[PDB]
């Protein structure tokens, strides 16, 4: 279910995000000492926020898009995104071949990689678990051999049972349209749909 | 005293009262997370130098904890002196025995 875009729709150009806005989203609560320290406590989840822009549209290719967004209004589901910033294809491989050890939980992961993988990722990079549709981000990476490790931001969201596959290519985040609740769109005498935008906020 | 018979025991406690009495001052604030474990009634030596106050003598009166970890106090004095009874002088020569409802024998 993804969103409609060039790759998918390559003759509705328009649909090309005009540019897209990706914001951590934190929340902690924080403090000031009169000594100068400072204290912070961290619950609930980071999230990644999304926004997009759009052009003006033309009626057809804005026709395919209302024809999504209602589908997905209708049906519940969820949305799926690219980001296309991050679509670089340095880690290659037979990726369901790789084992991780069950247990492993908070911020490090490693793997054996059997010497299976070639290349290698990147700090930047995404990265996702098979099992689960959360987005995570290298922090930082090492080798040993066929062993490798990884530090990766947020926080692991679930302890691994062991059947987890790591995912580096294709991943797309599920969200859910939290402008949705007013959305509409103005039509000039022109016939051109405008004021179109997107604010997203993923969910699991 | 509702409990208390002991005529000495209670002189010894109004003492008390007394003195406590004297101590009026009541002193509030808030503390990082660090210094949990706190109740009422235990004991405070407060230190600040620009009120001259230095080892100041106080009880936790009362607590609030919170789901951050911060925690409002709120301290009142006492002085050492509160806990001293002074002497006393034996009481025996009152046991009024409150004897009625008896008639007296020929």
């Amino acid at each position: 279910m993804r969103l409609p875009d060039p790759y998918t729709n390559p003759e509705l150009s328009g649909l090309g995000f005009e540019s897209v806005n990706l914001i951590d989203n934190d929340p902690v609560i924080r403090d000031e000492l009169p000594n100068g320290k400072v204290n912070e406590v961290k619950v609930s989840a980071q999230y990644w926020g999304i926004n997009i822009s759009y052009p003006e549209l033309f009626p057809d290719e804005y026709s395919v898009l209302d024809a999504f967004i209602l589908e997905y209004k209708r049906t519940g589901g969820y949305i799926d995104v690219i980001l296309p910033q991050y679509e670089a294809f340095r880690v290659r491989g037979n990726t369901n071949l790789v084992n991780i050890p069950a247990g492993q939980k908070g911020s490090n992961i490693t793997m054996d990689t059997q010497g299976v993988l070639t290349g290698i990722p990147k700090p930047g990079d995404l990265f996702k678990l098979s099992n689960h549709p959360k987005v995570y981000k290298i922090t930082s990476f090492n080798r040993s051999g066929n062993s490798w490790s990884i530090n990766v931001y947020p926080d692991l969201f679930i302890t691994t049972t062991g059947a987890e596959k790591p995912v580096f290519n294709g991943i797309l985040f599920r969200t859910k349209l939290m402008n949705g609740d007013a959305f509409g769109s103005t039509l000039n005498n022109n016939g051109t749909y405008s004021g179109i935008s997107l604010n997203l906020r993923e969910s699991l | 005293f509702a409990n208390i018979t002991n005529y000495y025991t209670a002189r010894s406690f109004a003492d008390r009262e007394l003195k406590k009495s004297r101590y009026s001052r009541t002193l509030s604030f808030s503390l990082p997370y660090q210094f949990i474990g706190i109740e009422p009634n235990d004991a405070i030596a407060f230190t600040y130098d620009r009120y001259g106050w230095d080892r100041k003598y106080f009880l936790v009166d009362e607590v609030e904890n919170s789901r951050e970890g911060k925690i409002n106090v709120t301290l009142q004095e006492y002085g050492e002196d509160v806990f001293i009874n002074s002497g006393q002088v034996d009481n025996s020569g009152n046991d009024i025995p409150d004897i009625s409802n008896n008639v007296l024998p020929p």
